[PDB]
C-alpha cells in the first residue's frame, strides 16, 4: 500500500485449548548483501590432518530463515507447564509472515 | 475460621446411626424399664461423592515457577505407601502455595 502504513502487527502468545496449544513468535531481523551480487565456487582440501574435511561446493548472495528449535517457539514457563502435565506431543501446522520491510 | 477452610451458615449436616437394643429373656411384667440386652456390634462400606470448582492460572511470568516434588536424597522407603508390616507413612505436610501472582 504505502510509505507511511504498516504491513503488519507484533503477536507474541500462547492459547491452551484442551488438547491444542497454539504458539505465536515476533522477531525484528537484518539483512545484509552477501558476495557483492555473486555467486562464488568455494572448496577445500585436507585441515587439522584429515581428508574427511576436503569437500567442492558453491556460496550464494541469498539469506534464509531457520525455525527449528524450541525456544523460539516456546517461554521457559510454558515448557515447564508442558513436562509437568503431559505423556506426549506433536507439530500439526506452520504459518509464516514477512512485513514492514526498510531498505 | 482460625484453623483454615470455608466458613458456613449451613454445613453439611450431622449424620448419626445406632445399633437398636434387643433385649434378654423376661419371664415376668415390671414398670421398671428393662436393663438386660444381647450384646451386638454393625459393620458396613460408605461411598462419598464430592464436587468441586477450579479457578485457572492466567499468568504471563516468562521464567519459570517454585512446584511440589518428590524430591529425596538415598531413600529407604517410599514416602506415601505402605511398609513391610503394611502401615501407611506420611512424613511431610502438603499446602497449596507453590504459585506466585502480582500484586
Amino acid at each position: 500500500d504505502g510509505v507511511g502504513n504498516a504491513s503488519g502487527d507484533w503477536h507474541c502468545d500462547s492459547t491452551w485449548m484442551g488438547d491444542r496449544v497454539v504458539t505465536k513468535s515476533t522477531r525484528t531481523w537484518v539483512l545484509p548483501s552477501y558476495n557483492n551480487h555473486q555467486y562464488r565456487e568455494i572448496k577445500s582440501g585436507s585441515v587439522d590432518g584429515s581428508n574427511a574435511n576436503a569437500y567442492f561446493g558453491y556460496s550464494t548472495p541469498w539469506g534464509y530463515f531457520d525455525f527449528n528449535r524450541f525456544h523460539s517457539h516456546w517461554s521457559p514457563r510454558d515448557w515447564q507447564r508442558l513436562i509437568n502435565n503431559y505423556w506426549g506431543f506433536r507439530p500439526r501446522s506452520l504459518r509464516v509472515k514477512i512485513f514492514n520491510i526498510q531498505v | 475460621p482460625a484453623m483454615g477452610g470455608f466458613g458456613l451458615k449451613h454445613p453439611p449436616p450431622m449424620m448419626l446411626i445406632k445399633n437398636t437394643p434387643v433385649p434378654g429373656n423376661i419371664t415376668s411384667f415390671s414398670d421398671v424399664p428393662v436393663s438386660s440386652f444381647i450384646t451386638q456390634y454393625s459393620t458396613g462400606q460408605v461411598t462419598v461423592e464430592m464436587e468441586w470448582e477450579l479457578k485457572k492460572e492466567n499468568s504471563k511470568r516468562w521464567n519459570p515457577e517454585i512446584q511440589y516434588t518428590n524430591n529425596y536424597n538415598d531413600p529407604q522407603f517410599v514416602d506415601f505407601a505402605p511398609d513391610s508390616t503394611g502401615e501407611y507413612r506420611s512424613t511431610r505436610p502438603i499446602g497449596t502455595r507453590y504459585l506466585t501472582r502480582p500484586l
